[PDB]
């Protein structure tokens, strides 16, 4: 828990399970295996710079 | 955007611009998909009959990368008046669908809670358009970027000649001369998040350009996702 602390450690949203933290991804995106990061599924995910 | 930095190369890839029969920018708007626009309602009365265009960053010279879209239906809020400026929002829905590539690219729709919590409580937040680079100058020839701080709420109201409801809030300098303009109305207010942006607002309204002791007055985005997503679907 604690989605406080840095964000629970995820990439994008965090939310809390009364004692754990859940992690979870924008459109176009995929909860990776950590269940912490987000991958894309696209060459163009939102938010991202095309630089 | 009176000062700030200019957009480089990839950098503002979300930015959306309504023009007029004249080709002429005269707001913003920011991609949320390949058939979404988001921009405000009080910008569908600053034109009669407009498109909408994606990929640019310098309106008088063709980069190529350039593409215009032809609107099959504006999605306005009802409960939008231009004596309060209330409800600032509006989605468009595009005839044909935004085809990605450099520069071209949207941005991410957060969720409310999460957004509240971190992404307005972040130091910044990104604005950007090809409005007037000052008060009384022209409309922008390149597409702006700008690092708006997030306003404390209280200032912001007593800072306001007027109500600043809870569908608004502000952002910006109180001296510094930066900040939006005319023409870059409806246009992206994005925050950044672990190299990832999600949209936080829209360019909505101010008293004049970069005033001192006047703050940008921006949509509320996250007070409207339901509203946003029920559009998705047409509605
Ligand atoms: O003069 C105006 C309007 C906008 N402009 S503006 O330069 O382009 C303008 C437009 C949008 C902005 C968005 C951000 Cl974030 C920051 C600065 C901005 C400046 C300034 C102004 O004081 N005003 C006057 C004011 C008229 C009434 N207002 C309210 C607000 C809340 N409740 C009731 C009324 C706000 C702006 N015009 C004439 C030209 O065409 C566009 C409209
Ligand atoms: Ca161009």
């Amino acid at each position: 828990k604690l989605c406080s602390l840095d964000n629970g450690d995820c990439d994008q949203f965090c939310h809390e399970e009364q004692n754990s933290v859940v992690c979870s991804c924008a459109r176009g995106y995929t909860l990776a295996d950590n269940g912490k990061a987000c991958i894309p599924t696209g060459p163009y995910p939102c938010g991202k710079q095309t630089l | 955007i009176v000062g700030g930095q200019e957009c480089k190369d990839g950098e503002c890839p979300w930015q959306a611009l309504l023009i007029n029969e004249e080709n002429e920018g005269f707001c913003g708007g920011t991609i949320l998909s390949e058939f979404y626009i988001l921009t405000a309602a009080h910008c569908l009365y600053q034109a009669k009959r407009f498109k909408v265009r994606v990929g640019d960053r310098n309106t008088e010279q063709e980069e190529g990368g350039e593409a215009v879209h032809e609107v099959e239906v504006v999605i306005k809020h009802n409960r939008f008046t231009k004596e309060t400026y209330d409800f600032d929002i509006a989605v468009l829905r595009l005839k044909t669908p935004i085809t990605f590539r450099m520069n071209v690219a949207p941005a991410c729709l957060p969720e409310r809670d999460w957004a509240e919590s971190t992404l307005m409580t972040q130091k910044t937040g990104i604005v950007s358009g090809f409005g007037r680079t000052h008060e009384k100058g022209r409309q922008s020839t390149r597409l702006k970027m700008l690092e708006v701080p997030y306003v404390d709420r209280n200032s912001c109201k007593l800072s306001s000649s007027f109500i600043i409801t809870q569908n608004m809030f502000c952002a910006g300098y109180d001296t510094k001369q930066e900040d939006a303009c005319q023409g870059d109305s409806g246009g992206p207010h994005v925050t950044r998040f672990k190299d990832t942006y999600f949209v936080t607002g829209i360019v909505s309204w101010g008293e004049g350009c970069a005033r001192k002791g006047k703050y940008g007055i921006y949509t509320k985005v996250t007070a409207f996702l339901k509203w946003i997503d029920r559009s998705m679907k047409t509605r």
